């Protein structure tokens, strides 16, 4: 049940990263870091807020901030070196 | 003869236990289904 | 005086094969439970809870997602964008 | 609800096992704990001479409610036991021969 | 590792009851001694020694199994029943 | 259910022929965790309070 909780929190974040990744490939037309960062300063700010909001909800899910933070301490059922 | 083979194989040549055996399907699935599927892979890769 | 004919000699019908021994102890409670769950629709009746869920999932939710879908047809392009450029067509 | 008897004995012994175990996980120190446990014992020693059923049941469910207020979030469990963390790590599989279902292949 | 025996449980419970104050004597203690009658313990002192015995063996007892161990031999057999030490 | 009573399946905490409830899988062992130390309305208040 603890592995279930961990994966479904991470999958909540995975869904918001799929949203953000669809907007990445829509706005810039590519996924490469080099092309997106070369044209990032030109793009509209509202799009930029929407993208980084979705990617931050992904990062907030895996890097365990308050919105879903339980699964770290519900991952002590796995052993010590894990 | 088919019933006398397989019923005796389930309850108990009968009184052996070896590994080498060919189920009825493995003749025309490893030697026709599998190479035609590898042939489908090879023609998709070079047709690309 | 009308009986089907004497030259029939009809015999019993088997399904044939090997008596596979029971790999499962069936539970009476689990079988009655699952038979009640799969055939739920023949004992379903409308109540206030049914009316609430039937209102909200068959009528209210399609109307809400409908209004949202028809308002937002040609609003948004984000395809190539700039600062100070509106993205809504309207 | 009843004077000196085996069922009242079972109830009061169960409540005393509780109050000791319940006090056990609040307190980290040994010294403060064993002081407190001697006090708890003195509370049970001051009672247990009550004759009527009325005041007996009154103090009984009053100390049951007093026992309910001091409940702890995680009781100290030994790990190999059903509250614990070692519970059901490798439960050994029961020795079973293979049941077969097909006349023809395994 | 560390595996107990029967005599280990014996000399743990005997030394345990030798530590306890409200016993009658430190000399009348046997394997077959009743905690209630032979040791002179109350209805509630047998519970305190069941608490100390369950803390001492590191094991947890439900209420249905705690009252049943009236004599010391029943306690030794019961504590030897479990795999945990 | 208490864990120390002997069941048929210790992991399910369920005897062999025991009638299964109206909406069983919310009352399963595989169900939610279902905390018992706070009343849920109270815990709602404490969470929103912090
Ligand atoms: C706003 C309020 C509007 C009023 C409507 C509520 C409505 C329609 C809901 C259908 C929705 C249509 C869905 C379409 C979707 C929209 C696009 C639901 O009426 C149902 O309400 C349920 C809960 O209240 C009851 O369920 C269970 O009850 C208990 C049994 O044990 C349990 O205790 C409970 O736990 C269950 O839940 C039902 O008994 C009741 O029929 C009708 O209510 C009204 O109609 C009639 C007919 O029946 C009712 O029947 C009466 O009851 C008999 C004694 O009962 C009498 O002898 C008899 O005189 C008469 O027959 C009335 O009572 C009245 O209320
Ligand atoms: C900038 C904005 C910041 C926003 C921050 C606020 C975010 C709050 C939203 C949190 C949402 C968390 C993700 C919800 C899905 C997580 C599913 C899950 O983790 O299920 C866990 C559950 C087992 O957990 P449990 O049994 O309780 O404990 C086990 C430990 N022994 O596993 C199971 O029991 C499996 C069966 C239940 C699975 C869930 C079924 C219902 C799913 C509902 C999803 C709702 C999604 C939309 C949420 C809207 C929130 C507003």
């Amino acid at each position: 049940k603890s592995a279930l909780s961990a994966v479904l929190m991470n999958r909540f974040g995975d869904a918001f990263f799929v949203l953000g990744l669809c907007v990445i490939a829509y706005v810039f037309g590519t996924l490469n870091y080099s092309t997106i960062f070369a044209t990032a300063y030109l793009i509209n700010t509202d799009l930029l807020v929407l993208i980084m909001l979705a990617l931050f909800i992904a990062a907030m899910a895996k890097s365990a901030q308050f919105g879903l933070h339980n699964w770290l301490t519900l991952a002590m059922e796995g052993p010590t070196p894990v | 003869l088919k019933d006398y083979y397989y019923n005796g194989r389930r309850i108990l040549w009968e009184i052996k236990r070896e590994g080498a055996e060919k189920e009825d399907w493995v003749n025309q699935m490893y030697f026709l289904y599998a190479p035609s599927l590898i042939l489908l892979l090879i023609v998709m890769v070079y047709k690309s | 005086e009308l009986k089907p004919s004497s030259a029939i000699q009809r015999g019993p019908l088997n399904k044939g094969g090997w008596d596979a021994p029971h790999a499962l102890h069936n539970d009476g409670a689990i079988d009655r439970y699952a038979h009640w769950r799969t055939f739920y629709q023949e004992r379903f009746k409308y109540t206030r809870a049914t009316g609430k869920s039937t209102l909200i999932f068959l009528v209210a939710f399609p109307a809400l997602i409908g209004y949202v879908a028809y308002q937002s047809e040609g609003l948004f392009e984000f395809a190539g964008k700039r600062r100070g450029e509106s993205v809504t067509t309207r | 609800p009843v004077p000196f008897s085996a069922a009242n004995k079972k109830l009061v012994t169960s409540m005393y096992r509780q109050s000791l175990k319940l006090a056990r996980n609040w307190i980290s120190n040994r010294q403060l704990f064993r002081q407190k446990a001697v006090e708890i014992r003195h509370k049970f020693d001051q009672n247990a001479q009550i004759s009527n059923p009325r005041l007996l049941a009154r103090t009984l469910d009053e100390t049951r409610a007093h026992l309910y207020e001091f409940r702890h979030p995680d009781p100290i469990v030994p790990p190999s036991f059903p509250g614990g963390t070692k519970y059901e790590r490798n439960v050994p599989p029961r020795m079973e021969k293979i049941m077969q279902h097909n006349l023809y292949e395994p | 590792a560390h595996v107990l025996t029967k005599d280990m449980i014996q000399e743990r419970i005997v030394a345990l009851l030798e530590s306890f104050d409200k016993v009658n004597d430190a000399k009348n203690i046997t394997a077959t001694a009743n905690l209630t009658s032979d040791l002179g313990l109350d209805s509630l002192d047998v519970v305190e020694v069941v608490m100390a015995i369950e803390e001492e063996f590191g094991l947890e007892i439900p209420d249905h199994d705690a009252d049943e161990i009236k004599t010391v031999q029943q306690a030794i057999d019961y504590v030897s029943a479990q795999p945990a030490a | 259910k208490n864990p120390y009573k002997k069941y048929d399946d210790q992991q399910d905490r369920r005897n062999l022929e025991e009638p299964l409830s109206v909406n069983d899988d919310l009352y399963d062992m595989w169900s939610p965790d279902r905390f018992t130390h706070f009343k849920n309305q109270d815990a709602l208040k404490y969470f929103i309070g912090f």
